[PDB]
């Protein structure tokens, strides 16, 4: 039952109780990816980033999106990174309600669940409505967003935005204090050290230790630069100072989607040059320039130059990588991801020696680590 | 009534934010048809491919390799810190 | 050309070029090339030799912090007749930079763990033993990770075709679950998209 | 330092399985296909195996 | 060639190292033969250890030597512990898999072009 | 101060003569290395200049700005190691010149 | 010998064809020269095409639309 | 910026530590939210009926598959090998030969519905608007020797409504 | 269809018997609807 929503296996010898060791076999989930996305096309092999983890969909994808426009010196149109950040910053709310909830389910609750997915459906519509599918939806492309949204979305998402404060207010009164759980963790799992950082983490097990700097405000990404944030911050290494930052940055989103919905400026939405952005169906079916670009764009794909890049962006969870070389024609070469998973579960083994065995289920949950991932 | 209260002796008080939206305060279809504008150079007589142009760039400029009063110039400036940013900070 | 292309920015290749300057300077027993992305980030190419003295010379400094490492792989080329490639890369978590270490190999001639300069190499070096067979020396541990145990063909590398070997099914004939050669229902079709006229001028190959 | 100079004509062996001796490679360079004038499909020596049979489903 | 072997220096401890974990091997096939509750004659698994290490028997080097060790110093790792589930281990002798005819007139009425 | 900040670290304790032990301490064992190689042309330039503005101004508030570490009490275990890495420097020689150019063609990208 | 696969599965097969559903078509005329082809309605269809009927008696439907078309 | 969370001391004076000492030896905490906050059970609950009533959709839904075909049926598919060559799974199988007349169509057309990932990479390239996923979840039969189309089982599953389709591209057309 | 006092159980529908070549009542599945109420149950329009 503690998977996590993931597999994984892993073998302790501890000693009498005390575990003081820990060696896990991930590697359950692999499914061979990067040698698969050598062999496919750059808009044919854009969803295997999206099924990559299963939570973070619209952040995921920025991060790749965000490695093509480089190698190709193309920036979207103004109001593309306007969505960029709304959908961006609105699945921060999608992992930070995961991670506070299907953790705590591992602590044996039930009800901060069953309380909680009455409303992390009230998003998913926001998926369906904007484009098609329930959770992976393949939306961002390497010309900014695919196509525009409905006539409406702006009076359901101010209407459910109002509403939403008071939720996050039921996972506090039902926490925070609540002494059960507040002696389920306290100073567990502390790794202080400039280890915490020599192991090269990423966010949350950093900003919640103390060690101060985070991606999005020392790096823009895509127009984040305009709207005003403050990042929260820990101070003992522990779990509960891990999990209090997973509540104030979630009381923080609510200030851009906010500050988010009153910016949005008219204009286009792909990439103008049209070499990299399709035409649109009133376009490519009348004028004659208009299939050739929609018809060799549909084969072969862009023509991306040569030469390495690398990029990151702060995912829920913390970085995400993309390295992605390429050889100066259209199918890619090394495609190599890296996502935390390698970091946050390297250092269980260092982090849990000396504490008991039913601490070790709880250590983990605050990693946030989730799986398929790992095929990093 | 009685139990219209007893919902508001707990949890402070709400009937104004409910968790099914059952009710009304919706939205409810698309209605209009919409037309979506295209402007960034779309226009004739001036645009000109080869002016817009988004790729053919050059390759990475290379610096001394194989076959004097430095300061020890770091790659950039070190890191001012942050406020304490007002907000409730405690 | 401004509202579709990509605002550069100056000021950040002005200083990556000098702060790139004299790493060719006081370790010249060492690293043979740098250069400068075109998008403000450094390649140093360093010969197999310094990799632990490199690096711990970037492990600690005044003028070059990088303490973090952020990601280690790797790219294997034929025709370069040294077959595979690393890439190291670290973050310097106070000047705010990018700086990547290039070092190649072979299968044979091993190369030395950086285990002891930075403990976030454990596990990735563990995995490149898997997939493309370098083979790490003085490493705490060395085992098998994301790959089954049956895997003997070492697969991201070029030879491997994509569906490996040995299909897996299960008979009732006894029990067990055994692996038979692989035989699909699909033919995996290969569509061939390479198209001609060289659309790239700047990188035009030597001229011949 | 442990130089140790010596010449043994490098092979492999192991990996792969009967695959070795079986079959013949081949090296040659591609031929432009000619519905169309485009030169650069050329310049690059390649290699591809021998084909055997593919039947009906 | 000039790059540093791994191990051995010319082919002596090298054959000496060969010489050494066989009997590791050796000495531990059948502890596992009862362990996993596999079911074989115990010489069976004293034929196959002896008939893979005479296997790859034309090797004219150092450090192909020692690499062919790194991967069998390891398996002793995991059969010597349980991280194998009887179905890691088994598929060395090949239970299922029809013979193939390696003869000539037995091929020409089954198969093209082999 | 009670809060050593960034945590793992802890007050103590002496601000201003620690340092100045460390400094002096890296420019003596310093000049030990040859002089030809820019290393001590540059190791100890920032240390000089460093130690400039430690002497003299308090608080230790103020000494934080123009010198850019972290908080003082880290600004130490930046000065700490900056040695660990110099009392090596001699075990394996950097000074010496380049060893096995790659052979002749090797990193040209596009193959 | 493959014909055992459907037995009692009742074996779904198209009950309209198209193979010719089109020679129904009342094929109209114009009395010009080359004509517009867009079929099925605005921005859903095949992309125009212009075709001259200058035969005696034939036209050119297009080939995309089928629909039989001439003077 | 920043912000301190969890950094706060203990006020320590008698009449606060009463405060904390009712606290912990009578419970006056603890009861506050799993009291209450739980019940707290008088709201309506919230369920979707299943076999009758049926939950919310929109017309960029993404479903069972279909070809249309104009007023009188020309078989909408010209068989241009499109909706075959952008397709990221390979599930798409088509083989043209030129129909009697001389107009061109297909033979074999088979859609796998085990390996389609459902992109809407196949919706989207066919410039003569053939192919379209249906907003149909009708589905789940019990042999894989099944799911596998052929054409003919296709234009009827996509014959069988097209009061669903032709009326939601007419919403939908207008946006791209 | 309820009175537009509820969103999601507004809509609902009725099964009553034997559509085609079909068990009575108690087998009730709902791919039955006919292949237009999904522009109307489904809430789509
Ligand atoms: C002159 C006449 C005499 C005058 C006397 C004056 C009054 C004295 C009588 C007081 C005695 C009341 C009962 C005894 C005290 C309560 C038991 C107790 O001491 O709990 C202490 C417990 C320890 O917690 P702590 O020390 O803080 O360590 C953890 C730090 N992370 O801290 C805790 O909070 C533990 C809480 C209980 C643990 C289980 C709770 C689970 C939920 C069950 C609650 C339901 C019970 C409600 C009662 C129903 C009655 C019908
Ligand atoms: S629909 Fe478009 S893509 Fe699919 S076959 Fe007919 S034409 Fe080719
Ligand atoms: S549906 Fe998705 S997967 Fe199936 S073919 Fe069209 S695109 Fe490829
Ligand atoms: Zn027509």
């Amino acid at each position: 039952h503690p998977a996590a929503h993931g597999v994984l296996r892993l073998v302790m010898e501890l000693s009498g109780e005390m575990v003081r060791k820990c060696d896990p076999h991930i590697g359950l989930l692999h499914r061979g990816t990067e040698k698969l996305i050598e062999y496919k096309t750059y808009l044919q092999a854009l969803p295997y980033f999206d099924r990559l983890d299963y939570v973070s969909m619209m952040c995921n994808e920025q991060a790749y999106s965000l490695a093509v426009e480089k190698l190709l010196n193309i920036q979207p149109p103004p109001r593309a990174q306007w969505i960029r950040v709304l959908f961006g910053e609105i699945t921060r709310l999608l992992n930070h309600i995961m991670a506070v909830t299907t953790h705590a389910l591992d602590i044996g609750a039930m009800t901060p669940f069953f309380w909680m997915f009455e409303e992390r459906e009230k998003m998913f519509e926001f998926y369906e409505r904007v484009s098609g599918a329930r959770m992976h939806a393949a939306y961002v492309r390497p010309g900014g967003v695919h196509q525009d949204l409905p006539l409406g979305l702006m009076d359901d998402i101010y209407e459910f935005s109002k509403n939403f404060s008071l939720r996050i207010d039921e996972l506090e009164e039902m926490l925070t204090n609540n002494r059960i759980w507040r002696n389920r963790t306290v100073d567990i799992g502390i790794v202080t050290a400039e280890d915490a950082l020599n192991y090269g983490f990423s966010g949350v097990m950093l900003r919640g230790s103390g060690i101060q700097w985070d991606l999005r405000k020392t790096q823009p990404y895509d127009v984040y630069d305009q709207v005003e944030f403050d990042v929260p911050i820990g101070s003992r290494g522990d779990c509960y100072d891990r999990y209090l930052c997973r509540v104030e940055e979630m009381r923080q989103s609510i200030r851009i989607i906010s500050q988010c919905l009153n910016k949005m400026p008219p204009g286009e939405i792909k990439v103008d040059d049209a070499k990299v952005s399709p035409p649109k169906r009133a376009e490519m079916k009348t004028s004659m320039e208009s299939l050739i670009h929609h018809f060799k764009l549909y084969t072969e794909g862009y023509q991306v130059p040569p030469g390495a890049t690398y990029t990151a962006i702060e995912a829920p969870k913390g970085e995400f990588g993309v390295y992605l070389v390429s050889d100066g024609s259209s199918r890619p070469y090394r495609c190599k991801i890296k996502a935390p998973g390698f970091a946050h579960l390297a250092g269980l083994d260092k982090m849990s020696k000396g504490h008991m065995l039913a601490d070790v289920v709880a250590i983990i949950g605050t990693q946030d680590i989730v799986f398929g991932e790992v095929d990093r | 009534r009685f139990i219209q209260w007893l919902r508001n002796w707990a949890s402070g008080r709400d009937l104004q934010a409910k968790l099914q939206l059952r009710y009304q305060e919706i939205s409810k279809r698309t209605q209009p048809p919409p037309k979506l504008p295209v402007g960034p150079s779309h226009k004739l007589s001036n645009n000109y491919y080869c002016t817009r142009d988004g790729r053919r760039e050059a390759m990475p400029p290379s610096i001394v390799m194989s076959s004097s009063e430095k300061k020890a110039v770091s790659p950039a400036p070190p890191i001012k810190r942050w406020e304490l940013s007002q907000d409730e900070p405690y | 050309t401004r509202p579709t292309v990509r605002p550069r920015n100056d000021v950040a290749h002005k200083q990556l070029s000098a702060f790139g300057e004299y790493v060719a300077e006081i370790l010249p027993k060492y690293v043979q090339q740098v250069q400068v992305s075109c998008f403000n980030e450094l390649e140093i190419c360093i010969h197999p030799d310094g990799v632990i003295p490199v690096l711990t010379f970037l492990r600690d400094h005044s003028n070059a912090q990088f303490k973090s490492l952020a990601d280690l792989t790797a790219v294997d080329i034929p025709t370069r007749q040294n077959r595979f490639e690393i890439v190291y890369n670290l973050l310097s978590l106070r000047f705010n930079s990018r700086i990547r270490v290039k070092t190649y190999t072979d299968e044979l001639t091993p190369i030395e763990s950086s285990v002891p300069v930075y403990k976030a190499a454990n596990w990735y070096e563990r995995e490149i033993w898997d997939m493309f067979g370098v083979f790490f020396a003085n490493h705490p541990d060395l085992r098998r990770i994301l790959t089954d145990y049956g895997f003997e063909g070492h697969p991201f590398r070029k030879d491997f075709p994509l569906s490996g070997y040995v299909e897996l099914r299960y008979d009732d004939e006894v029990k067990r679950v055994v692996a038979e050669p692989v035989e699909l229902a699909q033919e995996f079709r290969k569509f061939d998209l390479n198209s001609p006229w060289e659309a790239f001028p700047a990188y035009r190959q030597p001229p011949e | 330092i442990t130089v140790d100079e010596k010449l043994d004509i490098t092979t492999i062996t192991g990996v792969p399985e009967e695959h070795i001796k079986t079959r013949k490679a081949r090296i040659f360079v591609p031929a432009r296909n000619n519905m169309q004038s485009g030169v650069n499909n050329t310049k690059k020596w390649k290699m591809e195996f021998d084909t055997r049979e593919r039947w009906e489903n | 060639t000039s790059v540093k072997p791994i191990f051995s220096r010319d082919m002596n401890e090298a054959k000496r190292r060969v010489r050494e974990l066989y009997r590791a091997w050796y000495r531990e096939v059948p502890n596992t033969v009862h362990l996993f509750q596999l079911d074989i004659s115990v010489k069976q698994g004293r034929d196959k250890v002896r008939e893979m290490f005479k296997k790859n028997a034309h090797i004219t080097d150092p450090r192909v030597v020692d690499l062919l060790v790194i991967k069998g110093k390891m398996e002793l790792e995991e059969t010597i512990k349980v991280w194998k589930q009887r179905t890691h281990v088994m598929r060395f002798f090949h239970e299922t898999e029809a013979p193939r005819p390696k003869d000539f007139l037995s091929k020409f009425y089954v198969g093209h072009d082999p | 101060k009670k809060t050593t900040g960034l945590v793992g670290l802890a007050v103590c304790e002496t601000p201003h003569e620690r340092l100045k032990i460390l400094y002096t301490k890296i420019l003596d064992v310093l000049g030990h290395i040859p002089k030809n190689a820019a290393y001590r042309k540059y190791t100890e330039q920032i240390t000089n200049e460093k130690l400039s503005m430690v002497k003299a101004e308090p608080d230790v508030k103020k000494l934080e700005e123009r010198l850019q570490g972290g908080q003082i009490e880290e600004v130490i275990l930046q000065a700490e190691n900056e040695l660990s890495l110099a009392r090596k420097m001699i075990q394996w020689k950097p000074w010496e010149p380049l060893v096995e150019e790659p052979p002749a063609s090797q990193w040209k990208w596009p193959i | 010998y493959r014909k055992v696969r459907f037995v009692g599965r009742q074996k779904e097969v198209n009950e309209n064809f198209a193979i010719d559903l089109i020679a129904e078509q009342p094929v109209s005329q114009v009395g010009s020269r080359v004509i517009s082809c867009d079929g099925g309605g605005g921005a859903l269809g095949h992309p125009r095409v212009y075709i001259n009927l200058d035969k005696e008696t034939k036209t050119g439907t297009c080939g995309y639309c089928g629909l039989q078309f001439r003077q | 910026t920043y912000k301190y969370v969890n950094l706060r001391e203990p006020s320590m004076d008698m009449k606060s530590v009463t405060d904390r000492a009712a606290q912990t030896l009578l419970w006056t905490e603890l009861i506050r939210g799993l009291g209450m906050t739980l019940s707290y059970l008088f709201r309506e609950p919230a369920t979707i009926n299943y076999p009758f009533e049926k939950g919310p959709l929109s017309p960029r839904f993404r479903g069972e598959h279909a070809l249309r075909r104009y007023p009188s049926g020309e078989e909408r598919c010209i068989a241009c090998k499109l909706c075959e060559a952008v397709c990221p799974a390979q599930a798409i199988t088509i083989e043209a030969e030129p129909r009697a007349d001389g107009s061109r169509r297909t033979t074999r057309y088979d859609i796998d519905m085990t390996k389609c990932i459902y992109c809407g990479f196949c919706q989207e390239a066919c410039p003569v608007d053939a192919i379209v996923e249906g907003p149909n979840f009708e589905f789940s039969t019990e042999t894989h020797e099944e799911l596998l189309y052929n054409k003919e089982k296709l234009l009827n599953n996509g014959d069988k409504w097209e009061a669903e389709i032709a009326a939601n591209i007419q919403a939908d057309y207008l946006y791209r | 269809e309820d009175n537009k006092q509820f969103f999601g159980r507004h809509r609902w529908v009725i099964y009553t018997t034997e559509m085609n070549g079909k068990n009575t009542f108690w087998d009730v599945d709902g791919s039955m609807v006919p292949p237009e109420w999904h522009r109307w149950l489904h809430c789509m329009t």
